[PDB]
């Protein structure tokens, strides 16, 4: 299997920028396996 | 080569599994998208240098280089780049991962499976760690862990 790479852009800061999306405060477990579930 | 950027990890018509971020000279993204495998950069290879599965992550050719982290207070960017589509800076505000071992930044995207990897950004454009080990809550959306290793 060829697994490759390919440059897809530059790493800057997007000035005004699309502002979205809320601000979750959720108690989380990890496992071993990496990973998250939620704790109930 | 290794120049700095955001780069789409593929395979091969070919599909794309995830991305990654080049900086310093090392190959940064997360471990379930290469599962550590070998990577074809233009003529050359990258091999695998670290990694965890607890975390989610690996690196190629050297150590993990992102250091930068979330200030908890500020607004941040992902820098997606979902498969077949442009990179896009979405801005948001942090939510938080409430662990046993400290609290995570997280954030309230939704992308597909293959734009795993993706780097969010600080305002001064450093990496504080990439997108896509994270959960589902009720409504069916997603948050994703804001996942950074150790330099
Ligand atoms: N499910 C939703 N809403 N969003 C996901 C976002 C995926 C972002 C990239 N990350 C991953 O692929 C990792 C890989 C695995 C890393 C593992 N250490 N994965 C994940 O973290 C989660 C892990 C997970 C799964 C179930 C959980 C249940 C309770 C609590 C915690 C949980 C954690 N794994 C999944 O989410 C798998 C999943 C579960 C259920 C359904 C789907 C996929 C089908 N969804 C999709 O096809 C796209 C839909 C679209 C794409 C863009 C437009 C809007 C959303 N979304 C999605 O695929």
């Amino acid at each position: 299997v060829d697994m490759y790479i390919e440059r897809a852009g530059d790493i800057t800061w997007e000035k005004d920028a699309e502002v979205t999306g809320n601000s979750p405060r959720l108690d989380v477990a990890l496992d071993e396996s990496g990973d998250f579930s939620l704790v109930e | 080569e290794t120049t700095d950027g955001v780069y789409r990890v593929m395979t091969r018509g070919s599909t794309q599994v995830g991305v990654g971020v080049m900086q310093e000279g090392v190959f940064h993204t997360m471990w379930h998208v290469t599962k550590g495998a070998a990577l074809r950069s233009g003529e050359g290879r990258l091999d695998p240098y670290w990694g965890d599965v607890k975390q989610d992550l690996v690196s190629y050719c050297g150590p993990w280089k992102l250091d930068a982290a979330w200030d908890g207070l500020s607004e941040v960017q992902l820098l997606a780049v979902p498969p077949g589509e442009r990179a896009k800076n979405i801005q948001t505000l942090p939510g938080i991962f409430k662990t046993k071992d400290g609290d995570i930044g997280a954030v309230a995207l939704d992308y597909p499976a293959g734009t795993s990897g993706s780097p969010i950004l600080d305002k001064c454009g450093r990496v504080i760690g990439l997108y896509g080990n994270g959960v589902v809550i009720k409504n069916g959306s997603y948050v994703s862990a804001i996942t950074q290793g150790k330099r």
